[PDB]
């Protein structure tokens, strides 16, 4: 079939019609970023020559090819620790949450640590760790931060975020009640903070339900963590390709270096071994080159994850679609194998009504403009309203400002402006 | 470390010096215990050889052959070998050997090689294009001349039983026009059950210890161990994904030995800068301390660093949450790294902290923007 | 008459143990779901071509099938490979034979060798002058015809005969049914299980999913 | 240790050129590393075989150098695009992006040149002397719930004030620094205090 | 000249393919750049080198 780009939609535009959302939904959206990849060290002499001294002396004819391959893989490996440090070590002290979870009805229990776990991961970090899955000079080096240390960092980032807001990024963590932090997050999206306190139980239930949907999605859907499993699969495929290339002849009488050395006398053997050295060195150069290019991609993803940690977790972002779709409220980091998961909490406006609108209003010949928000009519009466949530207020000299007179403004309307 | 870095001064850090490897304790030989000396007298010293149109193949099996008894002899005008060198043949062994015995004109020896062509090589004695073995030939004018027209000529190893029947007048007065005897030894050098072997004496078997080994001519080095790998009766070797041998049936006692490579791993060297101290600690990456104060990290066995129950910021990163530093009388210590000081944020549903004063921080960020603009004239670099 | 070969007619390609691996090989195998000729052991043993090589099999409870003939002219103008096999003893010869008018057992000779309820399966091929044999035995639930499912044939014998083959025939006995398929140069992917048994295979030229 | 990012870029490019020069000493299986030994000792049919081993290895050596310089240049370009963004957002601007231009709330940055790089002196406001207060989301007056226009309601224990969020400056609570929305009963943890009418 | 960044990407990918095609005319030390010359002039063991 010809692919559908999406449903077609005529937006109901006119020079005087506005749609204002009368209700919202708290979306929690999951973003998954690679942060590191498996740290491999290859002993290029044991890969190429398999502890044959005869081959090792021929591999000296090639100079510093073998040491600069180890130098490149060591730079890649040290960079995986650096990438991981730059994402998670953004918190200077290991913050902990209080014994009482008095968070105004919001329920972080599924994203905060569970002490019953052997490493103190959250419920969601334990789903994430379940859903994502040596002998030829190839070796795997452990990360510097253990998964338990990554979980203490995501715990400290998260406990700072919940108990103190953005303030633990800008200095010392300042405590603030979580409903009052969320009321600041509402001002940061241009929604007046009474909209939170008046809908606090609803907003808490929408958050708690949205976190429930994260658990259901991650429990049901094995393909959810595809970016992290793709990195694991590429590392495994690259090492299996490197190992299987030891079985290749490259034009030698055998791919087994011990066949050459047991069948042939030195002057004949050296010619056949040099074909294996040539092809195995080219095979290992191909592996290290594609690992350098793949490490540059993981570093770009780790720099992005470090920027999402700073701007989404340690802050609130004005950048459209940086911290998930919708107006960003907040984000929570969760650790995952070779990566990070951000649970981006966003305000999405949800139940539009149409209204008539005006750029300005005539009263006593003066043109009045709204200080904040828009002028709107329900058909008979005129109200001023905030842009992102329908709350009709009486048009008044306190919610408006004058500039000039009625003659200039294209589409001004005649209405009373109240004087308190 | 100084030699690895090609420097006399070394900075604070961890440096991957040469890979540690457990060395072979003994050299083991495991060969079939078969006692017969091979019937090569019936190959080389038969009274009359067959004619090259109908060459004769003798199977050699179930015996020991010293190939030096052939190769050391002055009797052979050539002994050219393919896929094997004649000096090595005693160190090595085979499922079977086939001796193709026949006579030619002395000019024709050139045709008897892999990939050749002509009125023998494309007509009545085609070798495989990838032949493994030896062509042995000598002048036989004193044996086979009379002329002796009975030496008639007419895919790989086909026998050629108008029609192309042709003959040579082999007379004792003929030098290239004289008869020559040929024996071609073709070696069935499969990884399958051996029955023709060199005179190499078998040792006792050794297990659970790193050893050099030779099974039927397969050289290697590893820890031999008993295994659950159910080899079917026709199987003699098992392979890894690299095609390296991963298990063997012992050729005398039919048990299946799994082969593990002798233990290895990078010798990372941990040093404070030589500017401060020449004291050093060593990490055997992924090694267990039983295989090498001493401290087992998950990163490997760490030696020469004192394990400490305190925790500090990471100086030199070892791996798996462990770091090392030079601390007190000074010494290298190893510790679990501190992620930062623990902090209870004083949260309650009605408590706020507001900062009553500030500091203007000025902080320095350093960013690379360019690098040295090199240009290489590749013709002057490569060819000077 | 004919039948569908299904997934039958695969053998261990070399004498190396492998386990928990999917191994690619290119060799003269019986193609999957090939159209294989069918014959009855009572009231059926003509001379067939050999082509590149043969899969031969027989559904049995009675040991009536007892050997094979191979060569070019089969008429004493050539060496001709004879194989007699009664499932306790074997006799093999390449001599310049003339065979009897009706090849059944009534219950320059340069090479020689010596040693329904059931299905016997065999494979025969000639490469670089070496003639090779493989086999398997199994119980059968299908009484009527050549059965579905997979189980590989182990090697038996390899003969340095140095002889041309383009025709073959089979030997019966008197005081069952049999099948003939032709091998072709095919890449197969072989599933070696944890106990190093080939338990499944893919004929890479069967269909686009197999490829 | 401060300049380590620029000094490592200098060191990596020097190490790469020294590796490329030292690879001229390699035989690659030729009779000599020295191309003039081959041409002074061997006649052309023999010499061209040895020279082709040197050409093969030196061309592979130079391909390895250029490939790792292309990967390193992509890393320097990512750093230069970041430095060009720090220049625009923090020298030519003030950035709201948390920790983009130093820790603390960004005030301004100054560029300084350095060998192969830039240095930004990120001036930031860091809040420094916390004091604890009781706080309220809203305040009841004439049954009206009042909310702060800017800042937070806080108490020193006996009295209620409004302050900006990032610096303690206790202002008396009035109908000018607060806005109403609805009655008291909806708001979880509202407190009762007089709101002065100026 | 306004669209220089897009035309540069077109030109680089065309230059890369033309370089890859022109490298089929190279001998690399073989008797000919043309694989059919080698296979029509030389017999197996001499051709394979
Ligand atoms: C926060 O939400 C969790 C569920 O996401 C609640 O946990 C359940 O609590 C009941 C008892 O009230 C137990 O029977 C369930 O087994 C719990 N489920 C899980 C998955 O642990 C938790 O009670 C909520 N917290 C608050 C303060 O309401
Ligand atoms: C705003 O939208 C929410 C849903 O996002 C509405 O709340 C639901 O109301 C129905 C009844 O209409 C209940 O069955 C659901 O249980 C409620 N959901 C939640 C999460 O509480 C809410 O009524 C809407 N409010 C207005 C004024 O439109
Ligand atoms: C537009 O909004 C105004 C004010 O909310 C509505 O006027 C009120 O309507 C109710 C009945 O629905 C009356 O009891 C009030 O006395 C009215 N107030 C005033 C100041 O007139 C008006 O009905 C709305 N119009 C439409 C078309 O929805
Ligand atoms: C808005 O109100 C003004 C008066 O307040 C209207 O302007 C008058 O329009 C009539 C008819 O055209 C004229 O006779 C008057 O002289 C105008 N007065 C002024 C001061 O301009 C205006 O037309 C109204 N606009 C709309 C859209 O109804
Ligand atoms: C093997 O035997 C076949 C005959 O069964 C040979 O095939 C014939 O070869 C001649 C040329 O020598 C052709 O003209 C005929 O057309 C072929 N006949 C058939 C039926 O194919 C074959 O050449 C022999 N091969 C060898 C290596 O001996
Ligand atoms: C909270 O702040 C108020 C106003 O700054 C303090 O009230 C004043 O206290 C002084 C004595 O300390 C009196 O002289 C003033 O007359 C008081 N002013 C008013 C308007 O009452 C109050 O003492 C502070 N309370 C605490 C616990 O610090
Ligand atoms: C805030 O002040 C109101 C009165 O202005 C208090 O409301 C009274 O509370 C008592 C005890 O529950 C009731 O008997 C009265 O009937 C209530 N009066 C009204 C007008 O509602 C309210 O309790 C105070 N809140 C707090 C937290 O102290
Ligand atoms: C707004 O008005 C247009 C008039 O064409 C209508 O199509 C649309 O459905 C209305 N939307 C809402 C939310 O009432
Ligand atoms: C708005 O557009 C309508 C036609 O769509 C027109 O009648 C009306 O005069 C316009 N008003 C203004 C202020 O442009
Ligand atoms: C080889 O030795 C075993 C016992 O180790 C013995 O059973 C066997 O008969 C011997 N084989 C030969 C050919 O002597
Ligand atoms: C063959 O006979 C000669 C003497 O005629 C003898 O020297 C040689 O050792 C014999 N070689 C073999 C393999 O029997
Ligand atoms: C180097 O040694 C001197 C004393 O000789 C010491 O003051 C200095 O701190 C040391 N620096 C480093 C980086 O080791
Ligand atoms: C180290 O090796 C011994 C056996 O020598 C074993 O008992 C022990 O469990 C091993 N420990 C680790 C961490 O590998
Ligand atoms: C570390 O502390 C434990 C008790 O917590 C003690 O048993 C052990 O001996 C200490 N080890 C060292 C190296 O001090
Ligand atoms: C097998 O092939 C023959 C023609 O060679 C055809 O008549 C027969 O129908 C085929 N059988 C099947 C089952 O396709
Ligand atoms: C098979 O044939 C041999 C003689 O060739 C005979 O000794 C043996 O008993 C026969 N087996 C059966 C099952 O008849
Ligand atoms: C063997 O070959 C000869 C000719 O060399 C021939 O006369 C004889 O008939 C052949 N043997 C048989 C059994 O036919
Ligand atoms: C391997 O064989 C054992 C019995 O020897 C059996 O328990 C096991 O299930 C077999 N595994 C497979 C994959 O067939
Ligand atoms: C705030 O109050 C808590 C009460 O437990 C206390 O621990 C903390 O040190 C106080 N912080 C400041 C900045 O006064
Ligand atoms: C805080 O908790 C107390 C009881 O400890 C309760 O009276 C009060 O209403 C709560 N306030 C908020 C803002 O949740």
């Amino acid at each position: 079939y010809t692919m559908s780009l999406g449903a077609e939609n005529s937006v109901a535009y006119s020079n005087n019609s506005i749609a204002i959302p009368t209700n919202f939904t708290i979306s929690v959206t999951t973003e998954i970023l690679p942060v590191s990849m498996t740290k491999t060290s290859v002993d290029c002499t044991m890969y190429i020559c398999g502890d044959s001294t005869e081959c090792s002396n021929l591999l000296l004819q090639y100079g510093s090819f073998c040491t600069q391959l180890n130098r490149a893989l060591t730079g890649i490996a040290v960079e995986q620790d650096k990438n991981t440090q730059e994402v998670f070590a953004q918190v200077k002290q290991i913050y902990k949450t209080p014994p009482i979870k008095d968070f105004g009805g919001f329920n972080f229990s599924q994203i905060l640590p569970d002490p019953s776990k052997p490493s103190k991961r959250s419920f969601i970090e334990d789903l994430l760790f379940n859903k994502v899955t040596k002998f030829n000079g190839l070796t795997v080096l452990p990360p510097l931060l253990t998964d338990e240390m990554i979980a203490q960092y995501t715990s400290a980032l998260l406990a700072g975020t919940i108990t103190s807001g953005w303030t633990f990024g800008a200095g010392a963590a300042l405590q603030i009640p979580f409903a009052m932090q969320m009321a600041y997050r509402f001002n940061g999206i241009g929604v007046t903070q009474n909209v939170l306190y008046e809908n606090q139980k609803l907003i808490a239930n929408q958050f708690n339900s949205a976190i429930g949907k994260i658990q259901d999605s991650l429990s049901s859907t094995a393909s959810a963590l595809g970016k992290l499993q793709d990195v694991v699969n590429q590392n495994a495929q690259a090492l299996n390709t490197l190992v299987k290339q030891l079985s290749s002849n490259f034009g030698a009488i055998s791919s087994v270096l011990n066949d050459i050395l047991s069948r042939l006398d030195k002057v004949e053997a050296e010619v056949q071994i040099d074909r294996l050295i040539t092809g195995r060195l080219q095979s290992l150069q191909t592996y290290v080159t594609q690992q350098l290019i793949r490490a540059a991609e993981i570093r770009a993803s780790a720099n992005l994850a470090a920027t999402k940690m700073s701007e989404c977790v340690l802050g609130q972002s004005k950048r459209v679609d940086f911290c998930g779709k919708g107006y960003h409220l907040m984000s929570f980091p969760q650790s995952a194998p070779h990566g990070v998961v951000f649970l981006h909490v966003t305000y999405v406006p949800a139940q539009e009504k149409n209204f008539t609108t005006a750029p300005a209003i005539c009263h006593d010949g003066k043109a009045h403009f709204p200080r904040e928000g828009v002028f709107v009519s329900n058909g008979t009466h005129w109200f001023v309203t905030q842009r992102n949530f329908y709350e009709p207020q009486i048009i008044t000299t306190d919610n408006t400002f004058v500039s000039g007179n009625c003659d200039v403004v294209i589409g001004i309307v005649n209405n009373t402006v109240y004087d308190p | 470390t100084k030699c690895t870095l090609k420097s006399f001064t070394v900075e604070k850090g961890i440096y991957q010096t040469s890979n540690f490897r457990v060395q072979p304790t003994e050299s083991i030989v495991r060969f079939p215990n078969i006692t017969n000396l091979c019937p090569f007298g019936e190959v080389f010293n038969a009274t009359r050889f067959a004619s090259v149109y109908a060459w004769n193949r003798k199977r050699i099996s179930n015996c020991v052959a010293d190939y030096s008894v052939l190769y050391n002899s002055a009797s052979f005008s050539t002994f050219k070998c393919y896929g094997v060198s004649p000096t090595k043949l005693n160190d090595l062994c085979f499922t079977n050997v086939y001796a193709d015995s026949f006579v030619i004109r002395g000019d024709e020896v050139r045709q008897i090689a892999p990939g050749q062509t002509g009125k023998i090589a494309d007509y009545n004695y085609k070798l495989p294009d990838d032949f493994t073995g030896c062509v042995i030939a000598w002048n036989s004018n004193n044996l086979d001349s009379k002329g002796n027209y009975n030496y008639l000529y007419r895919k790989p190893f086909e026998r050629d039983i108008y029609f192309p029947l042709q003959s040579y007048g082999f007379q004792p007065t003929n030098v290239g026009y004289q008869p020559y005897r040929v024996v071609v030894l073709s070696f069935e050098l499969l990884h399958a059950p051996a029955t023709v072997c060199g005179p190499k004496k078998s040792t006792n078997l050794v297990k659970n210890k790193c050893v050099n080994f030779n099974f039927n001519g397969l050289t290697g080095t590893g820890v031999l161990t008993e295994s659950n790998k159910k080899f079917l009766p026709f199987q003699q070797f098992g392979r890894d994904i690299a095609d390296t041998t991963d298990a063997v049936r012992d050729p005398q006692t039919l048990e299946i030995l799994d082969i593990t490579p002798c233990s290895f791993g990078g010798v990372s060297v941990i040093t404070p800068g030589t500017n401060t101290s020449n004291q050093v600690a060593v990490l055997y990456q992924g090694v267990n301390c039983t295989e090498v104060n001493v401290f087992q990290t998950r990163a490997g066995c760490l030696i020469g660093a004192e394990h400490v129950n305190n925790s500090y910021e990471c100086d030199i990163p070892i791996g798996a949450g462990i770091c090392a530093s030079y601390q007190t009388s000074q010494s290298i210590i190893a510790y679990t790294m501190s992620l930062g000081a623990e902090n209870s944020v004083a949260y309650s549903n009605n408590s706020i902290a507001i900062p009553t004063n500030f500091t203007i921080s000025v902080t320095t960020e350093i960013l690379p923007v360019s690098m040295t603009k090199t240009s290489v004239d590749c013709t002057m670099y490569i060819c000077g | 008459a004919y039948t569908n070969s299904f997934t039958r007619g695969v053998y261990y390609p070399d004498k190396v143990f492998r386990s928990s691996v999917l191994h690619s090989t290119q060799d003269l195998f019986l193609p999957f779901f090939s159209n294989v000729t069918w014959f009855h052991a009572i009231h059926d043993n003509p001379v067939l071509p050999f082509n590149d090589g043969v899969y031969f099999a027989s559904t049995e409870k009675s040991n009536i099938i007892r050997g094979w003939i191979f060569g070019t002219t089969l008429d004493s103008k050539t060496q001709s490979l004879l194989i007699v096999n009664n499932a306790t003893n074997v006799v093999i010869k390449v001599c310049e034979f003339q065979f009897c008018n009706d090849p059944f057992l009534g219950v320059n000779c340069t090479f020689e060798y010596v040693s329904f309820k059931n299905l016997r399966e065999f494979v025969f091929k000639n490469i670089d002058g070496y003639f090779k044999i493989y086999s398997k035995h199994t119980p059968i639930n299908l009484v009527r015809d050549l059965p579905q499912g997979f189980s590989a044939l182990e090697p038996l014998v390899d003969l340095p005969i140095g002889i041309n083959i383009t025709r073959f025939q089979t030997l019966l006995a008197l005081h069952a049914a049999y099948y003939v398929g032709y091998l072709q140069p095919r890449t197969f992917l072989l599933k070696y299980n944890e106990n190093g048994t080939i338990t499944d295979a893919v004929d890479c030229a069967l269909d686009p999913l197999s490829e």
